[PDB]
Protein backbone atom coordinates (compact mmCIF):
# COMPACT_ATOMS: atom_id res chain seq x y z
CA UNK A 1 0.00 0.00 0.00
CA UNK A 2 2.82 2.28 -0.55
CA UNK A 3 2.52 5.27 -2.88
CA UNK A 4 4.37 6.60 -5.55
CA UNK A 5 5.95 9.94 -4.57
CA UNK A 6 7.84 12.06 -7.39
CA UNK A 7 9.44 15.24 -5.90
CA UNK A 8 10.58 18.33 -8.30
CA UNK A 9 13.31 20.84 -7.05
CA UNK A 10 12.75 23.36 -9.60
CA UNK A 11 13.55 27.05 -10.87
CA UNK A 12 11.39 29.64 -11.97
CA UNK A 13 11.30 28.62 -15.22
CA UNK A 14 10.36 25.52 -14.34
CA UNK A 15 13.65 23.74 -14.68
CA UNK A 16 15.00 20.54 -12.41
CA UNK A 17 17.50 22.65 -9.95
CA UNK A 18 20.68 20.92 -9.17
CA UNK A 19 22.66 21.80 -5.67
CA UNK A 20 19.53 21.86 -3.30
CA UNK A 21 20.12 19.85 0.38
CA UNK A 22 16.79 18.15 0.48
CA UNK A 23 15.49 15.82 3.48
CA UNK A 24 12.09 14.16 3.79
CA UNK A 25 10.57 13.28 7.22
CA UNK A 26 7.74 11.79 8.60
CA UNK A 27 5.48 13.44 11.12
CA UNK A 28 7.49 11.96 14.16
CA UNK A 29 10.32 14.41 13.13
CA UNK A 30 12.58 11.26 11.93
CA UNK A 31 14.43 12.01 8.74
CA UNK A 32 13.75 9.54 6.17
CA UNK A 33 16.49 10.76 3.64
CA UNK A 34 18.46 13.09 3.34
CA UNK A 35 20.07 14.31 -0.63
CA UNK A 36 21.12 17.00 -2.70
CA UNK A 37 19.25 17.21 -5.68
CA UNK A 38 20.56 16.33 -9.27
CA UNK A 39 18.46 17.81 -12.06
CA UNK A 40 15.76 15.00 -12.25
CA UNK A 41 12.78 13.96 -10.66
CA UNK A 42 13.31 11.89 -7.11
CA UNK A 43 11.02 8.92 -6.28
CA UNK A 44 9.69 7.79 -3.07
CA UNK A 45 6.98 5.30 -1.97
CA UNK A 46 5.34 5.99 0.72
CA UNK A 47 2.87 4.28 3.51
CA UNK A 48 -0.49 6.76 4.78
CA UNK A 49 1.03 9.42 7.21
CA UNK A 50 2.29 12.59 7.07
CA UNK A 51 5.64 13.58 5.95
CA UNK A 52 7.26 17.27 5.19
CA UNK A 53 10.06 18.00 2.20
CA UNK A 54 12.61 20.22 3.98
CA UNK A 55 15.06 22.09 2.18
CA UNK A 56 18.18 22.76 4.47
CA UNK A 57 20.52 24.55 1.89
CA UNK A 58 19.94 26.38 -1.26
CA UNK A 59 22.54 26.76 -4.07
CA UNK A 60 24.29 29.98 -4.68
CA UNK A 61 22.10 32.57 -6.44
CA UNK A 62 18.90 30.83 -4.92
CA UNK A 63 16.19 31.39 -2.01
CA UNK A 64 15.53 28.35 0.41
CA UNK A 65 11.75 27.15 -0.17
CA UNK A 66 9.62 26.83 2.55
CA UNK A 67 8.72 23.25 3.75
CA UNK A 68 6.21 21.31 2.16
CA UNK A 69 3.71 19.22 4.02
CA UNK A 70 1.66 16.83 2.47
CA UNK A 71 -0.19 13.72 3.86
CA UNK A 72 -0.88 10.48 2.01
CA UNK A 73 -4.10 8.53 3.06
CA UNK A 74 -5.34 5.29 3.36
CA UNK A 75 -7.12 5.28 0.19
CA UNK A 76 -3.28 5.89 -1.51
CA UNK A 77 -4.51 9.67 -2.14
CA UNK A 78 -2.03 12.67 -1.68
CA UNK A 79 -2.99 16.24 -0.16
CA UNK A 80 -1.00 18.98 0.58
CA UNK A 81 -1.48 20.80 4.37
CA UNK B 1 1.52 12.00 -7.10
CA UNK B 2 3.57 15.12 -7.68
CA UNK B 3 4.98 17.25 -5.51
CA UNK B 4 6.80 20.55 -6.84
CA UNK B 5 9.56 22.52 -4.96
CA UNK B 6 10.71 26.00 -6.44
CA UNK B 7 13.88 27.87 -5.11
CA UNK B 8 13.02 31.54 -5.80
CA UNK B 9 15.67 33.50 -7.40
CA UNK B 10 17.84 35.94 -5.33
CA UNK B 11 17.52 39.46 -6.11
CA UNK B 12 20.67 41.51 -7.35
Amino acid sequence: SATHIKFSKRDEDGKELAGATMELRDSSGKTISTWISDGQVKDFYLYPGKYTFVETAAPDGYEVATAITFTVNEQGQVTVN
Amino acid sequence: AHIVMVDAYKPT
